[PDB]
RNA sequence: UAGUAACGGCGAGUGAAACGGGAAGAGCCCAGCGCCGAAUCGAUCAGUCUUUGGCUGCUUCGAAAUGUGGCGUAUAGGUGUAAGUUUCCAGCAGUGUCGUAUGUCCGAAGUCCUUACGAUUGAGGCCAUAAACCAGAGAGGGUGCGAGCCCCGUUCUGGAUAGCGGCACUGUUGGUUCGCUUGCUCCUUGGAGUCGGGUUGCUUGAAAGUGCAGCCUAAAGUGGGUGAUAAACUUCAUCUAAGGC
RNA sequence: GUGAAAUCGCUGGAGUGGAACCGGAGACAGUUGAU
RNA sequence: ACGUUUCCGACCCGUCUUGAAACACGGAUUGCGGAGUGCUUGUCUACUGCGAGUCAAAGGGUGUUAAAACCUUGCGGCGAAAUGAAAGUAAAGGUCAGUCUCGAAUUGGCCGACGUGGGAUCUGUGUGUGCAGCGCACCACGGCCCUGUGCGUGU
RNA sequence: ACCAUCUAGUAGCUGGUUCCUUCCGAAGUUUCCCUCAGGAUAGCUGGAUCUCAGGCAGUUAUAUUCGGUAAAGCUAAUGAUU
RNA sequence: CAACGUGAAUGCGAGGUCCAAGUGGGCCAUUUUUGGUAAGCAGAACUGGCGCUGUGGGAUGAACCAAACGUGGAGUUAAGGU
RNA sequence: GCCGUUGCGACAAGGUCGUAACGAGUAGGAAGGUCGUGGCGGUUGCGUUGAAGGCUGAGCGU
RNA sequence: AAAGCGUGGCCUAUCGAUCCUUUUAAUCCUGAUUGUUUCAGGUAAGAGGUGUCAGAAAAGUUACCACAGGGAUAACUGGCUU
């Protein structure tokens, strides 16, 4: 939208909104993130603390698929149960949730669980998740 | 959930909840009471649950006729400061006692975590 | 000269990038060309399936994907033997053979054997000479319903089923899942140290 | 995947891959071992054909035992045996079936009345309720700026014709086929100044060396390589380098 | 084809003492409107 | 009104500069051309759609006013969980009552996203104003929960 | 040397940077920088607005405090000095 | 929890967040003040100005005295004058 | 007296009107522009009885 | 004896980032085909030093000289001072 840009309203004013003293001039401070330790030090330290230096172990060819471990909280478990399965879960029968098929590998215990006990099948459980599920009356089943 | 909490308070059972924010569905909410809500936009899930629980959804023009002066209303809105952008507002990240979120390309040990963030490298604010 | 709170720039444009530019204005043209190539191939090889050879079922390699199956390169020789199909015969009746893959598990072998069996059930074989049929060749009125198949041969279904609700058993509840997981981790982590201790104890 | 792992006066900057979803999909041949062992091949001569090249030989020469050909290559392979099962190439002529950025030929309807103009294609009218007429053609160009209807053209998932092709079937000609699969049986099975190592230089995201090369050193045979932090000693897993399409 | 500005020539009017131009306010000349 | 004549005012523009009419620089005249753009990546703001989701890629299917439009995703991007170098671990308490080996214990109900102060509005009730109640957003002061780490125990 | 290309080489430096009205309206100061013709940083400035409907003020009064300059002193310490 | 009820003058609505420009050569004056014999010299403090600003006056002038500006009119004046 | 800005207000209106105060400005920032230019998707019309372009009287708008 | 006092010097100066090296610390974490031991890499705290002290690795000459600028800056005139 060139019609709405500042250049449209700056026609006729000599400096184009860049001043008569300072002037718009190429690269007056350097190119890129240069000088982060000498003359841009205040900006770098104020807005990007921790920038310079190096910390931690270094992994040659990290394997991200090993550490891939999506998680789900116990408070979201019931929403994963489809309505038809909820209808079928009657007479003490608890719905069975296979988190691996839904894409979650670990179950974390944040929030509260519904009245209906649930059977939860996941590769990993947190201690609080296990305690809350069992206290609500369901069971935790470990799958490979 | 906020609508449900508002209506479940002593005296608010039969009041009309007025909000100009979008009403979204909460997966963590298990029981939905009877809610009478006047709103601009209500998502499909929230609308279905409210109507299933015996509630009613009206528009602002309909509220103008029901309560022209705003009688028996409960005015609500969403959390205005609960935005990702707001987390980046405040004192600069590199200032003492500042918990502002920096603008980092990525998250990891190699991304602004060494000098000025731990006493092992120069200092820590 | 960055000013104020900004994300530090990262644009990789310091090379003479103007000499290596690739646009995608020919995307619909490529789509049309590939459709026309498929049509020409279908005309050429009718009534054989346009897709071509039949591919095998395969589990995705890593544990991030091992709960999903997909089309493989071909059928292993063990699977062909289990289905009673010669490799030479498979090449003729249009079944892909993966000469590198071998089966180490009965379930994986059986899935592909069943796939081969259903493909053979669905196969229609024309007589080698139209005048004189032979044994194995499909029957006359079977050869009339023959139609070219489009898309993958025996496409895979990716629908997700939900286990039926059941009763929570008492033995299930009495298990200590977190303690079990931590015990397994500890046992794997300390396996070697305990072996060293056992060897030293034996030597003493 | 990902501006990620990693590299970098760890500064400025640089920077992949596997898994995953797709397009397309096609597999094979040697050396060596072993068997037949010259069963192989080039020129030339003479016949013969559909001759810008092919087929036949007591033609004559030559290549080839320092080994041409046949079987055979990691999925192995071979011997014998029992079951099953058993052709394939190339041209020629026809019969149809179908494409052609292939030539040539062919096409619906006003130059109607009035008016305007230097010149109309401009303006108005052309039975009829719905009406000048054609329209599967109202793309484009030309014609005295303006045109579906004046012309070339345009539409007919256009026709006719000749030529090129691709197919499918018939006949014919020449060559060729003791084979192929599965079980059992016994036998058998592989690339060296290369790999690897030291050092030097370049190169890479490749980090106690990713790739390449010089010089020195220089292998082995369940050996060799690889598993991304170097080394011994151990669990294994996975391929088979130094030949080719 | 059209045929701008700068620059230039003619005819008529008017000004013209070491710049010329310009803003404000009238006058003159002139232009224009008046059921 | 770009004619003449009078009265008053009246230094040449652009630019750098503390300061330009300057004995500072560019400018003889006229026409035409002539300078904050493209793209990648960020961030904020405004608007639109949907909303714990959203957008879907390459691709595929169909489309002959066919580079369009229309349909189409176990899978991918961002978001829904953080924290540590890493191994890894990973976010529910409030209140009332008990037992007690009176403790860095234990049990059970009820409630369930914490407490207090201020809070537009809303509700009740007096008389523009007051009092009382429920309190959005937000602010202030605290409390708990997850993770890393120092101290420090035991059951 | 010359010719073409890399090459529109880079320039903290010089020059230019094209319509009209309306409203608001500065700075030449602090800190760091091989920094001193330049930057980053705070300040000064504009815009978007949002939450509310009495606590503020380049001014006084009351109360209470801080100071060692003008004046004063050296017939009070220090230092001169008739 | 109970009660008490706004406790100097004058003026006046108050607070919050975000995004960003230009600037980072200054100069002058009353008063104070350092270097210098002095300087239209160099360096500081408070305030006001010029820069960015025209207007009446000082014959003329960035800063002096008066006074700050939409566009017109009547009246009255400031500094300055007759 | 008139123009505009700002604040407030009335009116069934992206508008009109009322009212009080106000109006300096470089660098710079915003707003409005039935100010101007060239395309595109649409819409409204004019044209050899004379378009674009060019020269220049009566007006309109700060 | 106690109340008490003591985290260096009665107070105001006496000093040092990133990267790398090195040391001390845990009966610590990692080397991703399974383990053991070396070796290497990490987490925490010090030291090795940048005196241009917010921290480049650095000798001259040009009268053979060049470019971008500067009246921010010297040499001649003019100005203030004497
Ligand atoms: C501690 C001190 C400094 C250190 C070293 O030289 C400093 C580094 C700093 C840097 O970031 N890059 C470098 O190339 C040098 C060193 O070995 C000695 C002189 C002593």
């Amino acid at each position: 939208a060139h019609a709405l840009r500042k250049t449209r309203k700056l026609r006729g004013h000599v400096s184009h909104g860049h001043g008569r003293i300072g002037k718009h001039r190429k690269h007056p401070g350097g190119r890129g993130n240069a000088g982060g330790q000498h003359h841009h030090r205040i900006n770098r330290d104020k807005y990007h603390p921790g920038y310079f230096g190096k910390v931690g172990m270094r992994v040659f060819h990290l394997n991200k698929n090993q550490h891939y471990c999506p998680t789900v909280n116990v408070e979201r478990l019931w929403s994963l149960v489809p309505q038809e399965v909820r209808d079928k879960a009657t007479g003490g029968k608890s719905p069975v949730i296979d988190c691996t098929k839904l894409g979650y590998f670990k179950v974390l215990g944040k929030g509260l669980l519904p009245e209906t006990p649930l059977i939860v099948k996941a590769r990993f459980f947190s201690h609080e998740a296990e305690q809350k599920i069992k206290k609500a009356g369901g069971a935790c089943v470990l799958v490979a | 959930a906020k609508l449900a909490r508002a209506v479940q308070k002593a005296g608010n059972e039969n009041k009309t909840v007025v909000t100009l924010s979008t009403v979204t569905d909460d997966a963590r909410l298990y029981t939905v009471p009877k809610i009478s809500v006047a709103a601009l936009h209500v998502t499909e899930g929230a609308r279905a649950r409210i109507l299933a629980a015996g509630g009613e959804i009206i528009t602002l023009d309909q509220l103008a006729l029901k309560s022209p002066k705003g009688e028996n209303t409960v005015f609500l809105q969403g959390p205005r400061s609960a935005r990702e952008a707001e987390k980046h507002f405040g004192p600069a990240p590199g200032v003492p006692h500042s918990h502002t979120k920096p603008y980092v390309r990525s998250k990891g040990r190699k991304f602004e975590r060494a000098r000025g963030r731990r006493a092992s490298r120069a200092y820590k604010n | 000269a960055p000013r104020g709170n900004q994300m530090l720039g990262n644009a990789h444009f310091r090379k003479h990038w103007h000499k290596r530019i690739k646009t995608w204005f020919d995307q619909p043209a490529r789509k049309l060309r590939r459709r026309q190539n498929r049509q020409a191939k279908a005309v050429e090889i009718a009534p054989r399936p346009v897709a071509g050879l039949l591919r095998s079922v395969v589990r995705c390699p890593q544990k991030r994907y091992n709960t999903k199956t997909r089309l493989g390169r071909g059928f292993s020789l063990q699977e062909l033997k289990a289905a009673g199909i010669s490799q030479a015969q498979a090449r003729t009746i249009g079944i892909a053979v993966d000469v590198r893959r071998t089966n180490k598990t009965a379930e994986g072998l059986k899935a592909n054997a069943d796939r081969l069996k259903e493909y053979k059930a669905k196969l229609i074989l024309f007589p080698k000479k139209a005048s004189a049929p032979k044994k194995g060749d499909s029957s006359a009125e079977e050869l009339k319903v023959a139609a070219q198949l489009r898309g993958d041969v025996l496409p895979l279904s990716h629908t997700i089923t939900f286990d039926e609700p059941r009763q929570v058993t008492d033995a299930e509840r009495k298990v200590e899942i977190f303690r079990l997981l931590r015990k397994e981790r500890a046992d794997k982590k300390y396996r070697g140290k305990r072996e060293k201790r056992a060897r030293e104890a034996a030597e003493e």
